[PDB]
RNA sequence: AUAUUGGCGAGAGACCGAUAGCGAACAAGUACAGUGAUGGAAAGAUGAAAAGAACUUUGAAAAGAGAGUGAAAAAGUACGUGAAAUUGUUGAAAGGGAAGGGCAUUUGAUCAGACA
RNA sequence: GUCGAAUUUGGGUAUAGGGGCGAAAGACUAAUCGAACCAUCUAGUAGCUGGUUCCUGCCGAAGUUUCCCUCAGGAUAGCAG
RNA sequence: CGUGGAGGUCAGUGACGAAGCCUAGACCGUAAGGUCGGGUCGAACGGCCUCUAGUGCAGAUCUUGGUGGUAGUAGCAAAUAUUCAAAUGAGAACUUUGAAGACUGAAGUGGGGAAAGGUUCCACGUCAACAGCAGUUGGACGUGGGUUAGUCGAUCCUAAGAGAUGGGGAAGCUCCGUUUCAAAGGCCUGAUUUUAUGCAGGCCACCAUCGAAAGGGAAUCCGGUUAAGAUUCCGGAACCUGGAUAUGGAUUCUUCACGGUAACGUAACUGAAUGUGGAGACGUCGGCGCGAGCCCUGGGAGGAGUUAUCUUUUCUUCUUAACAGCUUAUCACCCCGGAAUUGGUUUAUCCGGAGAUGGGGUCUUAUGGCUGGAAGAGGCCAGCACCUUUGCUGGCUCCGGUGCGCUUGUGACGGCCCGUGAAAAUCCACAGGAAGGAAUAGUUUUCAUGCCAGGUCGUACUGAUAACCGCAGCAGGUCUCCAAGGUGAACAGCCUCUAGUUGAUAGAAUAAUGUAGAUAAGGGAAGUCGGCAAAAUAGAUCCGUAACUUCGGGAUAAGGAUUGGCUCUAAGGGUCGGGUACGAUCAACUUAGAACUGGUACGGACAAGGGGAAUCUGACUGUCUAAUUAAAACAUAGCAUUGCGAUGGUCAGAAAGUGAUGUUGACGCAAU
RNA sequence: CUAUCUAGCGAAACCACAGCCAAGGGAACGGGCUUGGCAGAAUCAGCGGGGAAAGAAGACCCUGUUGAGCUUGACUCUAGU
RNA sequence: AAACUUUCAACAACGGAUCUCUUGGUUCUCGCAUCGAUGAAGAACGCAGCGAAAUGCGAUACGUAAUGUGAAUUGCAGAAUUCCGUGAAUCAUCGAAUCUUUGAACGCACAUUGCGCCCCUUGGUAUUCCAGGGGGCAUGCCUGUUUGAGCGUCAU
């Protein structure tokens, strides 16, 4: 069991849960950053055919 | 269709991993890589790609031997046992 | 593929070992500007081109 | 403009001849001491059909004169030969349909085939299915013989040049119409990549000197000069006469 | 791997990457002073090599695992 | 004596101060895109010290309300100050097919000082 | 529409930019083809279009002459400070 | 006037709060702007005289970042469909089990794989995000576990082709060329008492190397087993290659076996150089013969279903692997014999004095039969026990039939072609007669047996309406294998069995306009650029078929009639006492005919041609503008013209001891 | 089956400020200006008159001492022969 | 009258401007000359008691040996005089070593963890076969050595 490997080396069972919930949110703001900034120049194509007339 | 229905027929690679620079550029049919020409002796480098020499020149790696030559010069390429 | 070469099995075994979060004792050092594992790949999002 | 499709042929690269199924280079055996003094006997083991030639081949086998071995040669088989017939080869050989004789030894008025121009090029003159050469006189002084060719042209060559006796097998091959594009396709499937010939006037100005126009015509005179350069040479190249001869 | 030690006489080791089934059959003879029936080998998806060496019918696998000390 | 926008070691500035200065003050030629040559970012600041909120109570839990630490959580890891667009509650007022502005005064609000 | 064949198709391999390849449409050559993509010379040039950041004071125009491959532009004289 | 920095000065302001920011609070200035109060806030900053500039924004379809109105709006509507109870849970349209209902329907929504992905596989935790509703579930998050090879693939060999050396070009990176204008090697024993080695006596003169997880190829099968692995593990049973290698048998005192007229036979049964031969080794189509698996099916031995009535009933298990022994054939061949009154014979017309028919044999062993493998396995039942590990004991596992069936393997043949439909590695055999050898001896390791070893890398899973590519969990795209029952010509369509799924935001209402599908009185193209769109006809059997024609067609021309159900009759086969008029007999589904019968209905759903008369134009089949043009354009066969006899024609290269046509030769190549 | 109503989820094009007409004049076809007609919160489903609605520095035409594809006895050359 | 719409202020929200910072850039000056067949630059894969990356390193793998300093490292665990000491440390220095697979890359090859060959030795009845170890095997060119070739050529 590698669960005790945490408990001897710093981390506690409780500190992992509040630590990962911050960590799983620290990646949440960054992916919310990537979707927001890129959304302007992502529809900006190059060779669109214009199927009209 | 030349777009979405013809992007489905793409399942055969044309470049693989180079053995001397380790990136997917070794073209299999030509049998020569394209970021540095690997069956050639000297690596491929051009002064119109000034940026593409920043990614590959001396200093972007470990420099396993060259990082000690400046220290060995200061002492003067000495040898032998050290001291007391 | 299934019948694969060794120098792509040597590459997908390295990617297995790098498919790990940040160790939680890293965030407790003195000047620790790291907060998560930003080079972390997943087979849904980013294909590795090997 | 582009380079036109008669300029793209010298690079080969799709236009090379399809040579998977061909038996080999059909050639007379080399000129040796057996074939200048006396003859040497060989037997037609089989008559095969090589792909991309209108004439059958013959795989005669000659025993090695200097080693203990067999040496197989490929001849272009001419009419009347068969398997198990003996082929005699040299100066002092007989005169029957299948033997290969130097052109001094044959009388004037005979027909032979697969003649060699120079005395040792191993035979390269009248080889397609049904074409001979007709000997029309010797010359014991200067050591020369003059022959006429399948084209009607008269040519004087050496007298030591060899040639098998008889009209090449295959016979009247072109008397039968192909009737289909599917039969001309398979003919050129084993020759080279030149069969569906787009007319030049159908093309655009880039693709051909004939091409372009709001009608389909050539525009300038289709007889091209001789010292014209690579890319102008489309149409009759140096047409002395043109048109139908009598009417 | 404990099921292979207890049922069969199969000792499971992690071997180095450059070993070639004669250097493993001879290693277990020299390290553990036993006899080996047959060595099998796979390369694990973490890039290491795993060797299913197999003791032969009179050496027992539980006694060798207990003398080593992983029970 | 001369050249030196690379290398190594030094010193300096009427230079730039995180949309600036090198593309990069930070795991930056990094993540990522392309079959490929190549393209290539964003991203700095709690506090002097983590003293990073023990305990109580409501909730299934996140959290909330107390309590506690602190010079200060109007600094609580979404952390210096925290502007505007835009938004919520409260307060004032106005409003018949726009709103806003100019001159003049009534009314309400508000501010005022030489003599005060 | 064709459906046993000038058939359809996998993998291998060949031909690469004024070049390839074309049963010929200037078609196709990685969503790019009457000349691909990438980097560089390159901040190419523009008599042409848009923009051009604080206040107050005083004076205040011209669309006309002559020459120009000159006519959406300049030089020169004029008016102006 | 304002701003970023610089020299000077105010011994300027400041933790007792500098800069900033906020403030329908105050004041000054015509204005640019300056000053003050309050709130906030926490470490630096101003006045004045001068210096300096990356110094003042409302705009540039400005640049980067941020945010709005639209707006709780458009919408979340293809792929037939979901419902009830219970359990878990804070929470259930959505998770799990059970019960229903259905669908894909064997060219599957099934079981596998090649690419490609790379840990998605599997278990235990867990729901912040993701799963465009939900979530307790997950291809998600967190931690781990998991892929076993003498036989399976790679490795090995060659294909189209890549490519070094020698050389020759090139200022040069490099280019040509692949046996090339080369001094390009190894190897048998005589040598074998030095085995150093010398004459040996010749030698593949081809002479790198790479190129296929679909071609070529030494050898493995069955049963069990895992949360996740199997031709890999375990158990049994085999085979191959590389070795050593001793017995038994064989042969030999004429040293290198006998038998048969012969085709040939066997447990063995010396054979170097060198030479030759075979195998590897090959197209496609059509019918016919045979085999295997499946399908259908009778009896018996079991188990479950139905039962008010009926049903010796409906469903289901009854299986045999690689390998080894003995045997088994079309074809081919040998012998005896001598054919017109021509015989033999195939579905298909070929064979015979170059020796048929006939009689007797020989061989290949695809394939099938028996036996070993192996019933001990597996399958189906019945019984009695229980720890979890686990069982334990009895039975049974049988005998047939059938065929234009389906798939597939193959045999002998036939058709086609101006198309005759790969190459090496490797393996054996023959010709040859070098060399060696017997009496306790050799040859034997191609005869039987015995002993050892078989390395390296891949192996999980998906292979697609969710694991690949398309910005994604995208109706698109992506190579291939096996394939049940009924209807029917059929792998059509429709319905079901094995197996899989029941996923796609749902609830209520049934306005308009839509989209998809329908129907219509009377008229029947009056609509419209135009019969666009829809309708009609359709399967089968029998009858009947024109102009024109290149005599092949036109032609399913046009046009007409019948079709269900039930009871029947006749015809078409095989085996047997009587064919040198007949009899019981097993076993096919096929056509024709007739009565009787019904709301005159019958290819009853499904499936399934509209036809004719002429003109223009291209002969046809075929190809093209991927994503607005499928055509009368391109192609074609046919015809004709021109160039060229190789010291050459057309073309390529910067060049060359360079190349395409050319592994070519006028019946050819090239250009039209 | 949508649309419609509800629970959950929830974008975009576009937008100077915005939104009742008649005549007048005007850059010669006004939502605003001038003179009249008038005019009552908040709104829901439709609808296609208008917003010279949105889409893209007109693809036609002209101008440029701006290009490119192609042609020939244009001018200047050039591989080849 | 409310709701709603608009304006302003307060507090809250969104958002990250401003201000003050700065181990980073930039330009200028000054000093030195130091890569590689003794295997470089670059690459791939590895290595820590708990590491994913960065930095460091190579199966002796966040290092070893040596010298210097003289008591730490620290997120946690662990280790304690090792503390009047041949001695702590993620210290500095650095002269001794190691340096996987590669790469000019060098036995041949390389989309292969593919295939050889010589030598010393070890093991399996073993000069021949299989296997473990150790050391070699690229090309051009120069100088020397050794062995040859050539009626090129000179005496015998
Ligand atoms: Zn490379």
């Amino acid at each position: 069991t590698a669960a005790d490997r945490r408990m001897v080396s710093g981390v506690t069972e409780k500190q992992y849960k509040k630590g990962m919930k911050k960590m799983q949110q620290l990646e949440k703001n960054a992916i919310n950053t990537q979707i927001r900034r890129e959304i302007k120049r992502v529809n900006f194509q190059t060779h669109y055919r214009d199927e009209l007339l | 269709g030349k777009g979405t229905p013809s992007f489905g027929k793409r399942h055969n690679k044309s470049h693989t991993l180079c053995n001397r620079c380790g990136r997917r550029s070794f073209h299999v049919q030509k049998k020569t890589c394209s970021s540095c020409g690997y069956p050639a002796a000297k690596t491929r480098s051009y002064n119109w790609g000034a940026k593409a020499k920043r990614r590959h020149t001396t200093g972007t790696g470990r420099m396993r031997y060259l990082k000690h030559v400046s220290r060995r010069f200061k002492n003067g390429f000495q040898t032998g046992s050290a001291s007391k | 593929a299934a019948q694969k070469s060794f120098r792509i099995k040597q590459k997908m075994a390295k990617a297995k070992k790098q498919n790990r979060p940040l160790p939680q004792w890293i965030r407790l050092r003195t000047n620790n500007t790291i907060r998560y594992n930003a080079k972390r790949r997943n087979w849904r999002r980013t294909k590795m081109n090997i | 403009g582009r380079v036109i499709r008669n300029q793209r042929k010298g690079a080969g690269s799709i236009f090379t001849s399809h040579t998977r199924l061909r038996q080999g280079a059909a050639k007379l055996r080399t000129l040796d001491y057996a074939e200048r003094h006396g003859y040497i006997r060989g037997i037609v083991k089989q008559i095969v059909h090589d792909s991309g030639r209108g004439a059958p081949l013959a795989k005669v086998v000659f025993r090695d004169p200097y080693k203990y071995r067999l040496r197989e040669e490929i001849f272009i088989a001419n009419e009347g030969v068969h398997t198990g017939q003996f082929i005699y080869a040299g100066k002092k050989a007989s005169l029957n349909v299948g033997n290969v004789l130097p052109l001094g030894s044959v009388p004037e008025g005979t027909i032979v085939s697969n003649v060699e121009e120079k005395p040792g090029d191993r035979g390269a003159l009248a080889r397609a299915s049904g074409n001979y050469v007709i000997i029309i006189g010797h010359n014991p002084d200067e050591n020369k013989t003059r022959v006429r060719l399948p084209s009607g042209a008269k040519k004087v060559i050496s007298s030591d040049a060899r040639g098998v006796i008889g009209v090449i097998a295959g016979g009247g091959r072109v008397d039968k119409p192909l009737l289909k594009a599917g039969r001309a396709f398979h003919k050129y499937r084993l020759k080279r990549n030149s069969w569906p010939k787009t007319r030049g006037v159908a093309m655009n100005p880039v693709d051909h000197p004939h091409g372009g126009g709001n009608h389909q015509h050539i525009g300038k005179a289709s007889t091209i000069s001789r010292g014209a350069v690579s890319g102008q040479k489309a149409g009759l190249i140096a047409a002395r006469r043109t048109g139908l001869l009598r009417g | 791997a404990m099921k292979k030690v207890e049922d069969g006489n199969i000792l499971v080791f992690q071997v180095s990457m450059k070993a070639n089934k004669y250097q493993i059959k001879k290693a277990v003879k020299e390290l553990y002073e036993v006899d080996v029936l047959k060595v099998n080998t796979l390369v694990r998806p973490n890039g290491t090599k795993k060797a299913y060496v197999r003791l032969t019918a009179d050496y027992d696998a539980l006694d060798i695992a207990n003398r080593i000390g992983y029970i």
